[PDB]
């Protein structure tokens, strides 16, 4: 149904507010906020959101506390001031997906339309993208397990339309723009290996752990496609790609001729002014 | 004075040597600021505009 | 009779709420309320900022519904927002950020409770996207016309308050109407969450997806940009063939504002993408 | 092909861009279109007709 979503940083800075207005009480649980957006178009666009007092139990996980009057009053006043945005779903700040999320999401599945779920981290130490759109749809399983709520990952992007780019750029004054060239390219080409190294290294350890020490079926069926796609590149002998290395290396030669020739053109004004300026300033100095 | 010029001059050796990485920092940072302000004054020029004579 | 040097603390909450409220800043007059806590005399901090529904009357004391204001404030009191109102904001599109008689009258009526009564006017309509410089307004006492206008100490920040130096509004209407300085604040959670959030907003999902796209587009699409780049290079070299004649005749003074050097340097920078991504293809092919 | 010149009824002329939703079919010149006050975007076009042709 929905291919991609658009999440503005305003809601995540509202999660920064979720971490600001705590008051140093010692709970810092998965505070659930009421996510708002535009479900009209096929693409999802989050503009702003708000929160609702949400408290769980220490031992029992099935305890969840929501509010209908606060949702209808905040949504009623927010719709009165801005009727272009309506309820879409919710989101929790907890890093782990608990079992009670089917009951928490089920309320906004009954009263509200199909709600999207977003799992983020309480500490911004994760290098990866903090936002993951998880659609709440029921899928048929091939093994015969009963139909249950399934959270499929929907791709997400963090973009701002008109003003939030200007506000973020003014508040930071440290981040740089695209700036194609040497630095913005070589930084990605340096740290990209760590950007994949922390992800893959962080995933395959618990993966290999759950291979031998795993039960409660984790959908082993998708592991066959996992190792299949991993074995779709069986160390090609590079025999056919030699001519492609001749093509890319020939373009490299083109960059060599462009650099040497163009820089040789740049040497004109320098290697002329260095003489005509020094000898004339010297002969005319005294 | 004759032999003291060596060790006294070493302080000038260090004071002039310390400026190398400093001018490296200035020449590597002020051009980053040059492209920052350059793109900042470049992005002011927007396509929607009025045409005069 | 005493005055200090006050400064308005502006976080990203009120800023982004004034940016979404500026996107909703239609020509019709809008209303808003600022909240916060008063810790001492010469400091003021804003935390909570929301919008108000529009009305046909516009900015006025009659449009402010006390049961709606107190209702939403009470709903903020039952939640984790124990902050009292500190001021009200609005938008003045087109005719400038100055305040009319109605605005100064509802400001005079709304300043009876809070002695500070911070007033902010956002106007992103005619302001370019390069700067988001915003200014906070204040109300002066009418009985201070005999004595000095603003006996504010620490006159250093007035140089930073001199950035809005429009020659009609500031000193064109500065009588009985002055302003105050604005500073910001950012903790480590906003710095790392918003910084990594913006870097990720300019980065990819797995960060390895769109690299090979350009690494392999260098052979398909960039070749056209390389041929056209050489067409501009030769298109300048055809004049650089004529340059050594003038440079061989006059050698005195410069009449052409074109440098012919930095543009070719930029062409070399765009041409170095092949070199920088060749090692990327070497890594993808290797492992 | 992406950004062209518009001629307003009031007399002053402007230049606008292309919206990601519409295509280059109706974007060809000679067709009266509509603009927006903010960002000068294009929502849809305006088909001509005689005041009297209706
Ligand atoms: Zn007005």
């Amino acid at each position: 149904a929905v291919q991609k979503v658009v999440v503005h940083p305003l809601v995540l800075l509202s999660v920064v507010d979720h971490f600001n207005r705590i008051g140093k009480v010692g709970n810092q649980k998965r505070v659930v906020g009421v996510l708002l957006g535009s479900w009209q178009k096929k693409v999802l666009d989050v503009s702003n959101s708000f929160a609702v007092p949400f408290d769980e139990d220490d031992k029992d996980d099935s305890v969840w506390f929501l509010d209908h009057d606060y949702l209808e009053n905040m949504y009623g006043m927010f719709k009165k001031v801005n009727a272009r945005e309506r309820i879409v779903g919710w989101y929790h700040t907890g890093p782990k997906l608990h079992k009670n999320d089917i009951a928490i999401n089920e309320l906004m599945k009954r009263y509200c339309p199909n709600s999207v779920l977003v799992i983020i981290d309480v500490k911004p130490k994760d290098l990866g993208l903090p936002t993951e759109a998880y659609i709440s749809v029921e899928e048929v399983h091939d093994d015969g397990t009963p139909t249950s709520k399934t959270f499929e990952h929907v791709t997400s992007e963090i973009g701002a339309e008109e003003a939030e780019e200007v506000g973020v750029e003014h508040l930071l004054r440290d981040i740089k723009d695209t700036t194609v060239g040497t630095l913005s390219q070589r930084i990605t080409n340096q740290v990209h290996g760590l950007k994949g190294l922390n992800s893959k290294l962080l995933d395959i350890r618990s993966y290999l752990e759950k291979v031998a020490t795993g039960k409660l079926p984790i959908n082993h069926q998708i592991i066959y496609q996992l190792q299949d796609v991993f074995n779709l590149l069986p160390d090609v002998s590079l025999q056919e790609f030699v001519k492609a290395f001749y093509l890319k290396t020939n373009d490299q030669m083109v960059v060599v001729y462009l650099a040497s020739l163009i820089r040789s053109v740049v040497a004109l004004h320098n290697l002329i002014n260095n003489k005509i300026a020094n000898r004339d300033a010297e002969k005319k100095e005294g | 004075d004759l032999y003291s010029r060596y060790k006294k001059l070493q302080q000038e050796l260090e004071f002039l040597e310390v400026q190398e990485e400093y001018i490296k920092d200035e020449q590597k940072n002020l051009k980053k600021e040059f492209l920052h302000a350059q793109e900042e004054v470049k992005r002011i020029q927007s396509i929607p505009l009025v045409i005069g004579q | 009779a005493v005055d200090t040097a006050e400064q308005v603390y502006i976080s990203s909450l009120a800023l982004l709420k004034m940016l979404k409220h500026g996107r909703a800043g239609v020509p019709m007059e809008v209303m808003g309320l600022m909240l916060g806590e008063f810790v001492d005399d010469y400091t003021v901090r804003v935390i909570d900022v929301f919008a108000m529904p529009q009305s046909g009357t516009g900015v006025s004391v009659e449009a402010v519904d006390p049961v709606f204001q107190a209702k939403m404030l009470d709903m903020l009191k039952q939640t984790g927002r124990p902050e009292m109102v500190v001021g009200w904001y609005h938008s003045h599109p087109g005719f400038g950020c100055w305040l009319s008689g109605v605005d100064i009258n509802t400001q005079q009526s709304f300043e009876a409770l809070s002695e500070r009564a911070v007033a902010v006017v956002v106007d992103p309509i005619q302001s370019v996207k390069g700067k988001v410089v915003i200014d906070a307004f204040r109300l002066i006492n009418a009985n201070m016309m005999v004595l000095g206008h603003e006996p504010r100490q620490t006159t250093s920040n007035l140089g930073h308050l001199n950035k809005p130096s429009i020659q009609a509004l500031i000193h064109g209407l500065n009588r009985h109407y002055y302003s105050i300085t604005i500073n910001y604040r950012k903790n480590e959670l906003e710095q790392k969450m918003l910084l990594n959030l913006h870097k990720k907003s300019w980065m990819e999902g797995l960060t390895l997806q769109d690299y090979s796209e350009h690494c392999k587009h260098n052979e398909s699409v960039v070749k056209e940009m390389l041929e056209l780049a050489k067409n501009y290079n030769k298109a300048v070299e055809e004049e650089d063939k004529m340059t050594p004649e003038q440079l061989a005749i006059k050698n005195v003074g410069k009449q052409d504002p074109k440098r012919h050097l930095e543009e070719h340097v930029d062409v070399l920078m765009t041409s170095n993408i092949v070199q920088c991504l060749a090692a990327m293809l070497d890594t993808v092919v290797f492992k | 092909e992406e950004k062209f010149i518009v001629k307003a009824t009031n007399g002053p002329r402007y230049v606008v861009g292309c919206r990601r939703q519409l295509d280059k079919s109706k974007l060809k010149p000679g067709t009266r279109v509509a603009l927006d006050m903010t960002t000068l975007t294009i929502m849809r076009y305006l088909p001509r007709e005689v005041d009297p042709l209706v």
